[PDB]
């Protein structure tokens, strides 16, 4: 009852009298005792000395006020920190958040070769203006990079950074290249040897057949992943032999299996998996696929795949001797057993240069030609579309983006009913003082946001929001926020039904009145701005009082009044029985509750 | 339809869904107890697992001594557990350690325990999990038994001002010799004997609290006489696995990562392309109930040979201590009629007395002992059923690693890998699929030698990429532990200002050994806030609660404005998140809290980490 | 300076020694001259590799087996609340009145309660008038405004059922007493073995569904963010939060913490009285009958009341007891209800919906009667649910980073919408679902092991994990090798009593590794 102990003549020097609202606090004394001690109690100022004692606590706090937080990236491997080690890098995860030093290039790297890969995935939505749209895209596409606003038409250029959307984009401005190829994701060099083109066929199901291309000689190639090297030596649709000096477990056993579809190598190109007869769709929207790609995406899809890939390729009993540079299913840098034609080591295979710039040749599916066939990039070595904030860009010309979405439409919306008011005739004050709402129930703009409404129940939503229309403006009590709120549904005809509380647009989003959303809210002392996802929107108008009358913008039929608890909880189904003279309270909102009366 | 929540362990790993196999951390519900059959049984399996039958009856107490240590007998079936030690292959394997360390090492690392005790004062005996009283007979924090004999010595033969651990050694010591010892009871006093065994007395503790296993049924709770004995050799075995590679006791995660991944990249470093390697995964079975003080006394010696002689005699305390150790049975057994509308009830020290009514399990578990029992408590004469010597046991496991010679070199083979207290991870090495066996048969020998066993049921083995160690089941790639630990205020109250912060300050450590992840961790912030609300009966303001804090705070609320710089202890809200936990919330709102509530709240002349207007005396 | 020696102490260090040598001195002079002679050592070592025979399996040529069952009836439903054959009444909540004592008493206002009154004769049960009048004393109580019972008849009967006698002094003790007495050692009782259950998968598919109703666990609030780590992480969190709260899984637990939370405080400030509790839950959404979307619809509900004995909670391990009065509309059967006792308590009435408006269908209503035990322990260890949820969500963001990492980049709503997990098997074939909707079965899994937690289902998940990574090196093509596989078996056999969840996780673990047989090389048939 009154376990913890206190003083005594600090308690009366401080008058703390005893039962205060039927609460003992007491020598001893309850808890209590300590909220009404630092509610009401002697007030003192000893802020300097707190904070110099605790200096090294607040001298913490202050550093980490002191911070310019940075974005994170998942990835994996290969004192002022330590005290936040913990909250800035894991295993799994890091974050690139920095103190004092400030250098921005590789960020506007990732941010160029972002908006490459955009603008070249863009250009892929006719047949024939696929180069035209695209330099035309470039050429509408100007940015802030880093502290200059630069265009887009020489940074792809001026930069030095192998990729396959930087090839494919510069080709078109016959920009110099460095001999580098992009078999997807994989890259890719040649060493030695050289060969032509020979065509093949495949089965799917066990009756159709495709065809597909690959070299007949032999080539010597530099394969390369993330943080994985390689070298190895294609030959007749096979892979002869290839070594790693990259040693991880996964980038291993992709980069292997995209070698191998470089060289072809395996029965899956003989027929297919039964899960390729599911689709057999090597082709697009409206395009066509070769096998190689449809091959990895359906690696892309699960790991068995890629193991069954690998089981593809023989498997033997690894000898003695060769463990130290045997390999194993899952990657195991040694093992009992093995697989055929491997060598594992360590040390990253040095890569070579090459210091021969050339220029190759676009196609209709802008796959780009150096010579001897031999492609360098494509869009199909690309990942799907990712949607992507960018900043510090101007973008033009049409397709630079849609930049339609529900909730965007329902914002212009309600940025028009709030500059439709306007401050003059025929807008909404105009219409309130002269009580005309059912030309309200008319205006362009709830025409224009009426497609944003749920239409399987629409009819009781305008029914509502006419009935809270009316009620407000007939006796001049109202308040324009929630009007506003609700106006986008009094456009259809009213009808009867069942309502719950919510007003759904056709995106599964909602409204209510009475309480404030993510969507719409607002709030007094700020009653001259509106939030829209937390965009503040301003009245082109003043007001002090139109909004402080909200007593009928909860319910339709009703009116707030005096609180009372003596009157029972009810739903809005049951209102219909309700009579006059009796007050109900009800909730309003989350553990908000309220009293109302009819009419 | 059916279920199987299991299928998902095809297509994926392990180190990603392990942890659903076991429930989350907290209070064991089950009650694991001490009772007289489990005491029983435990010294049966003691005295047999010697399998020795040599006895000497000694002069302080007219009782045998079962003296099972350098006297192997009944060889037959020695795979199951043993007892008896060698001590030449113990100091032979000692000398291999020092040798590889150094020659200094033993002595440096006694140095420097023994300058620590020397500026330690004998209140850090205060800092313990629980003991167990000699003058009320039963069970205490350190404190509380502490501050008992220290005002039993006063009041028998005047205080204790030493104010050092050294004093309060050597007292305990003269105590020893004192015939007569008084005590404020319900006063009473004592003689010699009985002092002596109440010093020796040892109670076995239900409480079992960790991940993993609760197989500490009969964790032991010892007194405060061997207390600080058993404190310094502890010290010292810390100083020693410090600096062995493969010791992951006395720290664990990062350093643990650190010390596998170090342990793992030298092996493959050091092997050749002929060697292939494997690992196991072993767990010792009766870690307790094999190791002998005995031994360790032995091993001090050696260990101290080259040294100040105070280190010498110090060290061979607690060891005696142990090979003397009268052990208390729990509660008696119980009679009933056949009905069962009657039950007797009677004490350990009677059972001798109705040995002829017991059930025959009962019985033939009983008679065999009855020689060693006293009064009602047994005269354990060796063993180890307390948690302690692990850092201890753990250096003697690593002293079995690191053996090595020139009948394995012959055959291109060898060992090596990591042991905690009672569980171990072994990598061996050799270049066939055969002589991988012959060396695991000579490394199971040499450790029985010694009486470290190992289970079969409980021990497996496969190639180097997979294994497992103290929950951190490592892998090629993503090494997962399970190790999360969480707070409790119902258990544990102390003050609504510390509470808090010691939980957010929890959270991150684990965050640190990768046990928890952002959101999981965000998630258990929010758990834990909500336990200490309800613990405290305390909520925000926004709530429509009715509680009698709640009552003041639902008048003098409407007074200020800065909610957000509110107490959690007073309808606060939280401010605090991942990048803010060492910071406590009292420094996260000082220059936001109002004026008057920030000055109500920090006022020195009050009646009663950031010290605040809210602790709890 | 020097530890002054005493007397006892020496006489005892030169009495604890070594066989061979009698005195402190001799064993000390022998270690601290111990010289190295590494021969003798190995021919010490060979000779025990020698006369000791180690064997060594691979699982390869030496398997595993199915494991072997008890034999015997069914295991009955042990939980102490119903989750599948429950019924509730509901009302709305009244933040003036959130109180049990206030819930129940507005409740019985209706006269909804005064309406139940079960016959005399049962369908199956033991003890039924004590019930019958405990139900009358129980209502009268409620009457008086008072959730005290004054006589104790009933409730004295059924708590000192276990076990309640005299005692006997041994003092008090000769050998003629004895004999005539006939007094004996209390022979100890075994928990007897039971079957597999045949009803364990139903509840969890019932579990798995979405309940109409929705908020039945609080939760605290979010605080602010300050950069994309909180941000993504309050993200997941929420994410997480709205899957999970439509469950059913989720109003047990909310259940289970509201009714813990009142029994944690009446065996605190009425100990040694007998209390009067209800079985409630408290709601704060619902979905449309309109719509399949969310509508706010704060709500109490009622699903039972359970009466409390005399409890101290400081002797005995703190055990006490209770007696649980359940409703439900389902009629039983044998076997899953067992320690049961039924009633047929009249009528009640369902809600439904038609077109625009609600009507109601009358149906039967039945009272399950039940008695049982608790303790303080058990109550910390039900009023820490939530507990779960960091599990589950733990289970969920291990995925969600791992592959993240592996691509470098945000995956966490494409493995949530598309990762396929194989969950179970339909007309023999596998079933798989996205994560977003094994989190359920995850959480039920959690949840499960909270409810029946015991030493049985330790030492099994203990002992598992063997299994589980003895099949993962087996997938990779890794020669596993043991040293008593049927020893693991018995010690795993030997924790199956009395307990449905640890039987049916052997059975689906023998289930998988059949399954696995199709790619495994480790396992018989």
């Amino acid at each position: 009852k009154f376990p913890i102990i206190a003083n005594k003549r600090m308690l009366e020097e401080a008058q703390i009298p005893k039962e205060h609202n039927n609460v003992a606090l007491w020598v001893l004394a309850s808890a209590s005792c300590i909220n009404y001690w630092n509610f009401c109690g002697p007030c003192v100022n000893n802020s300097e000395v707190i904070k110099e004692v605790y200096k090294s606590r607040f001298g913490r706090l202050e550093r980490r006020k002191e911070i310019m937080w940075k974005e994170l990236r998942f990835t994996l491997v290969d004192p002022e920190r330590m005290e936040l080690i913990h909250a800035l890098g894991g295993e799994t995860w890091i974050q690139e958040a920095n103190t004092a030093g400030i250098s921005n290039v590789d960020q506007r790297k990732n941010d160029i070769r972002a908006v490459c890969r955009k603008v070249c995935l863009a250009a892929n939505a006719s047949i024939m203006n696929a180069k035209s749209k695209l330099v035309e895209y470039i050429k509408s596409t100007s940015m802030r990079i880093g502290e200059t606003e630069r265009k887009l038409e020489e940074l792809i250029l001026e930069t030095d950074d192998v990729s396959p959307e930087v090839t494919l984009c510069k080709s078109a401005l016959g920009g110099q290249l460095g001999k580098t190829l992009s078999f997807g994701p994989m890259l890719l060099k040649k060493i030695s040897g050289s060969g032509v083109k020979v065509k093949d066929t495949v089965y799917i199901q066990g009756v159709r057949a495709v065809q597909f291309e690959y070299w007949s000689e032999q080539e010597e190639f530099y394969g390369e992943y993330k943080s994985a090297t390689a070298l190895f030596s294609r030959k007749e649709r096979s892979l002869e032999w290839i070594t790693i000096g990259g040693g991880i477990n996964e980038d291993r056993k992709r980069l292997l299996a995209m070698c191998m579809i470089f060289c072809r190598d395996g029965d899956y190109f003989k027929d297919a998996p039964a899960t390729i007869t599911m689709a057999d769709l090597s082709t697009k929207l409206g395009r066509e696929i070769p096998y190689q790609y449809v091959m990895m995406n359906w690696i892309q899809k699960s790991e068995d795949n890629l193991e069954a890939l690998l089981y593809s390729r023989g498997i033997v009993e690894t000898n003695p001797g060769k463990m130290g540079s045997s390999m194993g299913i899952d990657g195991s840098k040694r093992a009992i057993k093995s697989l055929r034609a491997v060598t594992i080591q360590s040390g990253k295979i040095d890569m070579p240069e090459s210091k021969e710039k050339i220029h190759l040749e676009l196609s209709d599916n802008l796959e780009a030609f150096d010579s001897s066939g031999r492609i360098v990039a494509t869009i199909l070595d690309l990942p799907s579309d990712k949607k992507v904030t960018f900043q510090d860009v101007s973008f033009q010309h049409p397709d630079l983006a849609v930049l339609r979405d529900e909730k965007t439409a329902i914002t212009k919306g309600y940025e028009a009913l709030i500059k439709r008011l306007g401050t003059g005739d025929n807008d909404i004050p105009s219409l309130i003082a002269k009580k005309d709402y059912l030309s309200l129930y008319n205006l362009p703009e709830v025409k224009l946001m009426a497609p944003l409404i749920r239409p399987n129940r629409k009819g009781v939503y305008s029914r509502v929001a006419r009935k809270l229309v009316s009620t407000q403006v007939t006796t001049g009590h109202y308040s324009l926020h929630e009007l506003i709120k609700v106006l986008p549904f009094t456009y259809f005809a009213p009808k009867q039904g069942m309502f719950e509380g919510r007003l759904f647009f056709s995106n599964d989003s909602f409204v209510e009145p009475g309480v404030n959303n993510n969507v719409f809210s607002w709030s007094k002392a700020d009653s001259s701005k509106i939030y829209c996802h937390g965009i503040a929107i301003r009245v082109p108008l003043v007001v002090g009082d139109e909004h402080m009358d909200t007593s009928l913008a909860l319910l339709e039929g009703f009116s707030v009044c005096e609180n009372d608890p003596r009157a029972p909880m009810v739903t809005r189904q049951d209102l219909i029985d309700v009579g006059f003279g009796q007050k109900v309270r009800l909730f309003v909102g989350q553990g908000s509750v309220r009293t109302f009366k009819r009419t | 339809m059916e279920i199987n929540p299991y299928l998902m362990f095809l297509n994926n790993d392990v180190t990603s869904l392990i942890s659903t196999t076991y429930p989350y951390t907290g209070p064991p519900p089950m009650s694991h107890g001490s009772s007289t059959k489990y005491t029983l049984e435990t010294i049966k399996r003691t005295y047999d697992y010697s399998r020795t039958s040599v006895e000497k009856t000694s002069k302080v107490f007219n009782i045998p001594r079962r003296k099972f240590c350098n006297c192997l007998e009944d060889k037959d079936e020695l795979v199951k557990p043993t007892g008896n030690v060698d001590i030449s292959s113990l100091l032979g394997l000692a000398e291999m350690m020092e040798k590889r360390m150094g020659e200094g090492f033993f002595k440096h690392c006694v140095m420097e325990a023994e300058t620590e005790i020397l500026k330690m004062h004998f209140s850090r005996l205060t800092e313990g999990r629980q003991t167990y009283d000699w003058t009320s007979e039963r069970n205490m924090p350190a404190a509380t038994a502490l501050q008992l004999t220290v005002d039993a010595i006063k009041e028998t033969e005047g205080p204790f001002k030493g104010t050092t651990m050294l004093e309060y050694c050597n007292k305990m010591i003269e105590m020893l010799d004192w015939k007569e010892i008084k005590f404020k009871k319900v006063i009473d006093s004592i003689k010699h004997d009985e002092f002596l065994i109440r010093a020796l007395t040892i109670n076995t503790m239900a409480k079992d609290g960790e991940r993993g296993k609760l197989q500490r049924r009969a964790i032991a709770t010892p007194g405060m006489i061997v207390r600080p004995f058993s404190k310094i050799v502890e010290t010292v075995a810390q100083k020693i696995c410090e600096k062995l590679k493969e010791s992951g006791l006395p720290v664990g995660g990062n350093e643990k990562k650190a010390k596998l991944k170090t342990t793992v990249t030298s092996l493959n470093a050091r092997m050749n392309s002929d060697q292939f390697a494997v690992n196991i995964t072993g767990d010792n079975s009766k870690w307790n109930e094999c190791q002998q003080p005995e031994a360790y006394l032995a091993l001090l010696a050696y260990i101290t040979k080259d040294s100040s002689d105070l280190m010498k005699d110090l060290c061979s305390v607690a060891p005696v201590l142990f090979c003397n150790k009268f052990v208390k049975l729990g509660q008696g057994i119980r009679l009933s009629n056949k009905r069962k509308t009657k039950e007797v009830i009677i004490k350990a020290e009677k059972m001798g007395k109705y040995k002829n009514l017991m059930r025959e399990e009962y019985k033939n578990l009983f008679e065999p002992l009855e020689k060693y029992i006293q009064k009602d408590v047994c005269f354990l004469p060796g063993g180890m059923l307390m948690g302690m010597f692990n850092m201890l046991s753990t250096v003697l496991g690593v002293s079995t690693l690191c053996y090595m010679d020139e009948e394995l070199k012959a055959k291109g083979c060898f060992w090596t890998g990591l042991q905690s207290s009672d569980d171990f991870v072994l990598f061996a090495v050799a270049s066939n699929w055969s002589n991988i066996h012959w060396t695991i048969r000579r490394f199971n020998a040499v450790c029985k030698l010694i009486g470290i066993n190992m289970s079969l049921e409980k021990s497996y083995g496969s190639l180097p990429e997979l294994f497992e160690f103290t929950s951190m089941f490592f892998d090629g790639e993503f090494v997962s532990n399970l190790a999360m630990e969480l707070p409790a205020f119902t258990t544990a109250g102390v003050n609504e200002g510390v509470d808090f912060t010691a939980a957010m300050s929890i959270i991150k450590t684990n965050m640190i050994n990768n046990s928890l992840s952002p959101s999981t961790a965000l998630m258990a912030l929010r758990i834990c806030l909500q336990e200490f609300r309800a613990t405290y009966r305390v909520h925000p303001w926004d709530s429509r609660v009715k509680g009698g804090r709640m009552k003041i705070i639902n008048e003098f609320i409407k007074t200020i404005e800065n909610k957000d710089g509110l107490l959690i202890a007073d309808g606060g809200k939280l401010m605090n998140n991942i990048s803010t936990l060492h910071i406590p919330e009292e420094v996260l709102k000082f220059e936001k809290m109002d004026e008057q509530y920030r000055n109500r709240v920090f006022n020195p002349k009050n009646p009663f980490a950031v010290v605040s207007t809210h602790s709890f005396r | 300076i020097e530890m002054k020696k005493g007397k006892t102490f020496l006489e005892l260090r030169d009495e604890s020694v070594p066989l061979p040598f009698q005195t402190y001195e001799q064993m000390k002079d022998y270690c601290e001259k111990f010289k190295g002679n590494p021969r003798e050592l190995a021919s010490k070592v060979s000779q025990m590799q020698s006369n000791i025979k180690l064997p060594i399996k691979h699982y390869e040529q030496n398997k595993f087996r199915q494991i072997r069952l008890p034999k015997g009836p069914m295991a009955p439903y042990t939980h102490k609340f119903l989750m599948e054959e429950a019924w509730m009444f509901t009302k709305i909540s009244d933040p003036e009145r959130s109180r049990a004592g206030e819930i129940l008493i507005d409740f019985f206002k209706k006269g909804n309660l005064s309406a139940i009154r079960p016959k005399d004769k049962p369908l199956q049960g033991k003890y039924p008038i004590h019930y019958k009048n405990l139900w009358n004393q129980i209502k009268a109580a409620i009457a008086d405004r008072t959730m005290v019972i004054n006589e104790n008849d009933h409730s004295e009967f059924l708590g000192g059922i276990g076990r309640a006698s005299k005692k006997i002094p041994e003092i008090s003790l000769t050998q003629d007493v004895i004999t005539t007495e006939g007094l004996k050692q209390s022979e100890n009782k075994l928990p007897e073995p039971r079957s597999f259950p045949r009803w364990f998968n139903a509840e969890w598919m019932w579990a798995i569904k979405d309940s109409d109703l929705t908020g039945w666990v609080p939760m605290a609030e979010y605080p602010p963010a300050d950069n994309e780590l909180e941000d993504y992480a309050e993200h997941l969190n929420k994410t997480m939060e709205g899957v999970l709260q439509g469950t059913n899984c989720a109003r047990e637990m909310g259940k289970c913490i509201l009714t813990v939370g009142a029994l944690m405080t009446e065996c605190r400030l009425f100990p040694g009285k007998i209390k009067v509790v209800p079985i409630y839950a408290r709601s704060k959404e619902r979905k449309s009958m309109q719509e399949g979307l969310p509508v706010p619809s704060e709500m109490d509900c009622l699903f039972g009341i359970c009466v409390k004995s005399k409890s101290h909670l400081n002797k005995d391990d703190g055990m006490y007891t209770i007696i649980t009065f359940e409703f439900s509309i389902r009629e039983p059967n044998l076997e899953k209800h067992q320690k049961y006792t039924v009633f047929e308590a009249g009528h009640t009435t369902v809600r439904m919906k038609k077109g625009e408006s609600v009507i109601g269908r009358e149906v039967p209503l039945y009272l399950y009667c039940r008695t049982t035990a608790l303790s303080k322990i058990k109550n910390d260890w039900l009023s820490k649910a939530r507990r779960c949820f960091i599990t589950t969500m733990d289970t969920v963001e291990t995925i969600c980073l791992r592959e993240s990492a592996k691509a470098e980049e945000n995956l966490v709503e494409k493995t949530l919408n598309e990762k396929q997990m194989w969950i179970g098997k339909k007309n023999g074939e596998l079933i798989a679902q996205p994560l977003r909707e094994a989190l359920r079965v995850q959480l039920v899994q959690q949840f499960y092991f909270c409810i029946y937690n015991d030493s049985q289902l330790e030492g099994f998940c203990n002992e598992q994990k063997k299994i589980l990574m003895a099949l993962e090196g087996d997938k990779k093509n890794k020669s596993s090798f043991g040293f008593n596989p049927e020893g693991l078996l018995e010690k795993i056999e030997e924790c199956l009593i009395n307990n449905p969840m640890c039987l049916f996780m052997a059975q689906r673990l023998n289930e998988l590794v059949i399954e696995a047989s199709k790619r495994g090389a480790k396992f018989f048939k």
